């Protein structure tokens, strides 16, 4: 049978928000002249120039 | 930032002898090398100081 009491319920949720999906878009990405750009040493990945 | 290519390409252009359309830039640059381990001469380096 349906019963009223057992019936109702409360349901709760956010009352809104945005979901994303890429994150990197967020991000502003430069790099340095290629010329100037190093390796993991620090000096430049090419020096012959 | 200064490729020195182009000071060897004109040095051996001014030798007149060579056709720099066949010299890699490889040899150039070893050229670069060999130059830049010679003093400069007294006059040009007294000016540039």
């Amino acid at each position: 049978q349906f019963d009223f009491r057992a019936s109702m319920h409360m349901l709760t949720s956010n009352l809104t928000f945005t979901v994303y999906s890429d994150l990197l878009a967020f991000v502003s990405a430069d790099t340095v002249e290629p010329i100037n750009a190093v390796a993991f040493d620090n000096m430049r990945i090419m020096n012959e120039l | 930032q200064k490729k020195m290519k182009s000071i060897v390409e004109d040095f051996l252009k001014r030798l007149q002898i060579f056709d720099i359309s066949r010299v890699p830039d490889d040899q150039m640059y070893r050229l670069r090398d060999r130059l830049r381990l010679l003093p400069v001469e007294i006059r040009r380096l007294d000016i540039f100081n």
